[PDB]
RNA sequence: UUGACCUCAAAUCAGGUAGGACUACGCGCUAAGCGCAGGAAAAGAAAAUAACCAUGAUUCCCUCAGUAACGUGAAGCGGGAAAAGCUCAAAUUUGAAAUCUGGCAACAUUUCUUUUGUUGUCCGAGUUGUAAUUUCAA
RNA sequence: AUUGGAUAUGCCAUAUAAAGCGCUUUCGAAGAGUCGAGUUGUGCAGCUCUAAAUGGGUGGUCAUCUAA
RNA sequence: AGAGCAUAGCUGUUGGGACCCGAAAGAUGGUGAACCAUCUAGUAGCUGGUUC
């Protein structure tokens, strides 16, 4: 099993257009691994989590600035939470 | 202490006292008449029908037993035909003649006829002979009651006797 | 609530009387019927032999009993079993067959009618 | 409310002249009484016990299962429907399996006339499978009259919601 | 005709007799995390899994949820793609639900999150695929219905001793240990050709 | 010897046997009488009101409402399969005699 | 392939008595609809009678029933 | 014969003959009492394979309930207390509306001979059935209470077991 | 003008039956309240387990097991006690409603002049279905 | 003195009957406001909708059962 | 180159009313126009007591 070649087909068969906008994908995919190797551990897993987090959080409100998203939610602008 | 069982101790009619408990009660055997006769009313049931030579169980047994005195293929499982047991005491042979004994009075199972039945199959042998059955199934004139060939074999070999 | 055992040996006792008792009606045949030997159907018990509910009809028709007379000398019929294996048809035709090897059937009156 | 047309069926009935006709043929046919039949076979019996064949009956079929049975046998040549069944679901099928079997139906007044005949309080439904050969021509004049009569007559109003 | 007003991706979630009020719950909050999941009846049969595809098309989904609860104990999730697409299958273990204490956080319905996914996807073919299929899904497509333009919360997903920890953030509150059974290179059918061993 | 021996073990040689079917299991087959029957019956009672509306979806080519209203009617697809094939099946057979 | 967009009426945000139709009857059934063998019975004298018959003569034999002449000749 | 007609024809309810019969009754229905006797069952198919026999000792009555326990059960029981020299057998749905749910129970005669002799129906006599619907033995009685054969259906529990030798 | 059937009534008509009490143990509805039974009740001859060399209604006991599962808390298997299986609906008896309650008249019979039947006859029930046959093991 | 089930035997016995098991160039019916689905309250119940015929249920395509 | 298993006793400890008595409630079902009977040995960090 674990056809690689066919994986890899499939996987650049269905790939998402990178053409499209930082908000509009919405993805923060980095290149960096923030991967704890101790993740095994709640705190190391936490610590790196929270790591990833802060940098999405920044390229997303980068990249909303840039792209003129108000990622600030409005107090007046009310609408259903998730929770 | 209920005011039922005061009812009682306050008033002189006796109980209905009835005095049916016997414990080390064994029953007694109605049933057969041979084994009635060689039943030791001491005896457990297991002692009984071992003394007896019989079986009480034709499986295993759940419990250690009683020892009183320190004693010293699938065609050939499925063809195979046991020629009966010996029978270990008396009382097993008594019960064997008797039953073989009862099935010779009682061993006249076959049938005579009756009036009906032998002018019937009669009235059809005359016409079509003493052999060919399905022919005489065949017809309706003579076999009103619609009898197949082998219920009319027999009412012919039942005759002759 | 607590459930005491002081009958443990009151019940030991009514159900030997009972054993008496069912001798004494039927007391020339056995106090139990015959069963079967199947094999317990687990990984863990499947090597060990037992007793089963009743005789498949693939079983009393190799040994040459009725499913209608088979009740009337105390074989049980299960209908529910049946043989996947040669080893359990012919374990137990070969069972009946030996309980029918000890068997004393007590003849019964039949009715027979004067005329035909 | 608006009738099914498998209910609104029943509203067209067979009319005087058939009708009185049908039932002339259907009383030649009668079933024998349970007192007639006793006296029958008394007869029978006396004359087998003193010392001692037969042909086989001619009666009208009646009963649900029975007739339907024999609708669906091909054996039934005439059926006729009572029109006032109390649960109608009973009958309510009867036209139609008729149809699809191939068999002359007719929806007749009153289920007493029907059960006038058979010696019963009630008959839903009686067929005629056989008759003697004196009366073919009688029954083949009749079923001819329920086709005009019954089945080339109405034939849309029963395919049209009733009320 | 094939469709009207065509939002890119939609999501058919999908539950077998057999589930559970902890699993129920959970199937509630991710249909309701996300604003183009077409939430439907359970599946009757457990057997003809080729029908999955009939479902999304009727339903015109591209993204189906399948949920299996064998021995009602261990949750199993499929994630495939309708036309044709390779079938996924999760494994779902340590139910957090929405009444815990634990909880903390509160993020806005409809509000599209960021998607952040660990570098040990892009290592393996195989989790090249798994990553893919999951931006495509929690990812909501714009234009969708009854989806707010604010960023509220992002989703989380570390590949931890092989399994992958998912993970929401303002903890919004889903809690579960996502592990891969195995791979099917067709709809809910086709051979095997991955098996996470 | 007329007992029964509990325990220990068997000889493990194995023989198969292919047993025949059960009555019990013919329980599905559809009958002649019971096809006949059903067909009349169809015929007689007549359609649901979302029976009909089925068959107009279905007459106007809009399978897939005439399909969404059977699944969220009766309450599966599998039994929108059935419902549709079957409604089909009396539109080209009215349509003959229609 | 999908295209996974959202139908005309996707929840996503005429002749109430017709006539009868005749789709199963419109064509006649020409064979019988049982493929079950004639029973022997219905071509033979019936059995239930023979048996009423044979139990009606045990009570004549045995007087428990008036035979016909001696109940005709009583009703004089 | 006809009873396999009336069956498949009872599948069909919401269908046009079906459905015109349901109105039509429902108003006869109505107009009667909440508990009145019926001359014979309204759908006699039904009555038969629940066990109803055309003979004396068998009764019918047909029972309205108010829609919105179960009503099939309710049935039951109030038509036990009005006839209450008779054991109910079974019951079944017959008819409703946007208000009641009627429906027809089937309730023979102990006392009646052709009962009392009838060794099928005989096991009813017997004092062990009074009011087999007042204990949840009937159809519907046993289902309530989750009464079956499977892994789907209390003094046992909390008992602590002391045995004689411990 | 008559009759048949249907539906609804009446009778201090004939024959029945229900209620209330007890309630240790049973079964229900909702400890208590409410309802209903028996000498036991309930359950019960698989729309049951399993994944084996398979088992075989129910109930109870031991064990499984304080295990699995989610502090709660089993069940399959295994050991034992007892073992018993069946009845209908759905297929035309259709060469014959073969079925049954009741009245009347005899006869027999009794835990019993108190009980319970038999035979004959007449009415009624029943063909909108009473018997026989059949129950998937077929 | 009241009765159990048996045994021996007498008299009756409507057997022109009724069965079991051999075979098949013939047939073989199987329970619906239910199952199921959606949603609430305590599997069950309410309410909306409402089926099928190698089907349906329940377990691991296979096995196993055959409800109302 | 296995030391365990069972039974009994003492000791400790955990849960059962749990060393004894003593606490303001409330619930279910009734009586009279609050009372009564169960739940109830209700709730204990506490009080008083606890035998050669």
């Amino acid at each position: 099993i674990n056809n690689t070649v066919a994986l890899e087909n499939i996987y650049e068969r269905i790939k998402y257009p990178d053409d499209i906008s930082f908000v509009e994908n919405q993805a923060v995919t980095t290149k960096e691994p923030i991967i704890i190797e101790n993740v095994e551990d709640d705190l190391a897993r936490e610590l790196a989590f929270y790591k990833q987090g802060v940098s999405s959080v920044k390229a997303a409100f980068a990249k909303l600035r840039e792209a003129n998203v108000l990622i600030s939610r409005p107090h007046d602008y009310f609408a259903e939470m998730l929770k | 202490a209920n005011p039922r069982q005061r009812n009682k101790q306050r008033s002189g009619k006796p109980r209905l006292t009835r005095r049916n408990a016997n414990k080390k009660a064994k029953a007694k055997i109605y049933g057969n008449f041979v084994i009635q006769q060689n039943w030791d009313k001491h005896a457990t049931l297991r002692q009984n029908y071992a003394r007896l030579g019989l079986l009480a169980t034709p499986n295993y047994v759940t419990g250690g037993v009683e020892k009183l005195y320190p004693d010293p293929t699938l065609d050939d499982v499925l063809d195979k035909e046991i020629s009966i047991a010996p029978a270990k005491t008396e009382v097993v042979r008594q019960l064997e003649e008797e039953a073989v004994k009862k099935a010779a009075r009682q061993s006249n199972k076959m049938l005579p006829l009756s009036a009906f039945e032998h002018a019937y199959i009669q009235r059809l042998i005359n016409k079509y002979g003493t052999e060919d059955f399905e022919s005489m199934a065949k017809d309706v004139k003579l076999n009103s009651k619609l009898f197949n060939g082998s219920k009319l074999k027999n009412l012919y070999i039942r005759m002759k006797a | 609530y607590v459930k005491t055992w002081f009958n443990q040996p009151g019940r030991k006792l009514r159900r030997r009387q009972a054993r008496q008792t069912k001798a004494a009606k039927i007391a020339p045949r056995p106090v139990e019927a015959i069963r079967p030997a199947v094999k317990p159907p687990t990984i863990r018990y499947n090597m060990k032999v037992r007793a089963g509910r009743g005789f498949t009809l693939e079983e009393l028709k190799a040994a040459g009993v009725s499913r209608r007379v088979a009740s009337t000398i105390g074989i049980p019929v299960d209908h529910r079993r049946r043989n996947r294996s040669e080893e359990s048809l012919q374990r137990n035709v070969e069972r009946i067959k030996v309980y029918l090897a000890h068997l004393i059937v007590f003849p019964r009156k039949a009715g027979q009618p004067k005329k035909g | 409310l608006k009738v099914p047309p498998a209910i609104a069926q029943f509203q067209k009935t067979l009319d005087k002249n058939t009708a009185t006709q049908v039932f002339k043929l259907l009383n030649k046919y009668r079933p024998e009484t349970a007192a007639e039949k006793k006296q029958r076979l008394v007869a029978e019996a006396e004359a087998v016990a003193n010392g001692k064949v037969s042909k086989k009956p001619y009666n009208v079929k009646y009963g649900l299962n029975h007739v339907v049975a024999l609708i669906e046998a091909k054996k039934a040549k005439l059926v006729l429907i009572a029109s006032d069944v109390d649960p109608i679901e009973l009958v309510v099928f009867l036209p139609a399996l008729c149809k699809k079997m191939g068999v002359p139906y007719a929806i007749v007044k009153n289920k007493a006339r029907l059960g006038t005949v058979i010696h019963q309080k009630t008959a839903a439904v009686l067929a005629v499978t056989e008759v003697r050969e004196e009366d073919k021509n009688e029954l083949a004049s009749i079923v001819s009259a329920v086709d005009a009569n019954f089945s080339a007559k109405y034939d849309e109003s029963r395919r049209k919601w009733g009320g | 005709s094939a469709g009207f007003v065509p939002i890119k991706q939609k999501v058919l979630v999908l539950s077998s007799r057999g589930v559970t009020y902890r699993q129920r719950h959970l199937l509630n909050d991710l249909v309701s995390m996300m604003p183009h999941s077409k939430k439907d009846s359970k599946l009757d049969s457990k057997d003809r899994l080729y029908q999955l595809n009939e479902l999304a098309e009727l339903y015109n989904c591209n993204n189906i949820f399948f949920f299996e609860s064998r021995r009602r104990e261990d949750l199993y999730l499929h994630i495939a793609r309708a036309p044709n697409g390779p079938t996924v299958k999760f494994h779902v273990e340590n139910l957090h639900t929405m009444d815990e204490l634990n909880m903390t956080g509160n993020a806005l319905k409809g509000s599209r999150p960021i998607l952040s996914f660990d570098k040990t996807f892009d290592t393996a073919p195989h989790l090249k695929v798994v990553k893919e299929l999951l931006q495509q899904t929690f990812g909501i497509p714009k234009g969708a219905r009854r989806s707010k333009p604010f960023i509220d919360r992002v989703c989380t997903l570390t590949i931890a001793d092989g399994k992958i920890w998912f993970r929401n953030y303002e903890e919004i509150g889903p809690r579960f240990v996502m592990t891969i059974i195995n791979i099917l290179e067709g709809s809910f059918g086709g051979p095997v050709i991955y098996k996470n061993d | 010897a007329p007992g029964l021996v509990v325990g220990l073990n068997k000889g493990k040689t194995l023989t198969k046997r292919q047993l025949p079917e059960r009555p019990s299991r013919r329980k599905g087959h559809l009958s002649k009488r019971t096809a006949f029957v059903r067909s009349i019956v169809r015929e007689v009672a007549g359609f649901a009101p979302y029976e009909r509306r089925v068959m107009e979806l279905i007459r106007n080519s809009q399978d897939k409402r005439a399909r969404k209203l059977a699944k969220k009617r009766l309450g599966t697809l599998k039994r929108a399969k059935g419902k549709i094939e079957e409604l089909t099946s009396v539109i080209q057979s009215s349509r003959l005699a229609h | 392939e999908i295209d996974a967009g959202y139908s005309s009426d996707s929840s996503t945000e005429f002749d109430p008595y017709p006539d009868y139709d005749d789709f199963f009857t419109n064509t006649v059934r020409e064979t019988p609809l049982s493929s079950a063998p004639e029973p022997k019975r219905r071509f033979a004298p019936s059995k239930h009678e023979q048996k009423r018959i044979l139990q009606l003569a045990y009570a004549i034999r045995k007087g428990r029933i008036l035979t016909s002449e001696q109940r005709a000749e009583r009703e004089r | 014969g006809a009873y396999k007609y009336l069956e498949e024809l009872a599948k069909k309810k919401q269908s046009d003959v079906n459905l015109f019969l349901s109105r039509v009754r429902a108003w006869e229905y109505r107009q009667m009492n909440v508990i009145h006797r019926a001359s014979r069952p309204s759908r006699p198919d039904k009555a038969r394979r629940l066990g109803y026999k055309a003979k004396q000792g068998y009764v019918i009555y047909r029972i309205r309930v108010r829609r919105g326990r179960s009503a099939r059960c309710t049935a039951e029981e109030r038509v036990g207390r009005y006839c209450s020299n008779l054991r109910v057998l079974n019951s079944y749905w017959v008819n409703q509306d946007a208000t009641y749910k009627f429906f027809e129970v089937i309730l023979v005669d102990p006392s009646h001979k052709a009962i009392r002799r009838d060794p099928r129906i005989n096991w009813i006599v017997n004092p062990v059935h009074k009011h087999r619907e007042s204990r949840g033995l009937t159809s519907i009685g046993k289902k309530s209470r989750g009464i079956g054969k499977g892994h789907r259906f209390w003094l046992r529990h909390n008992t602590l077991s002391l045995r004689r030798y411990r």
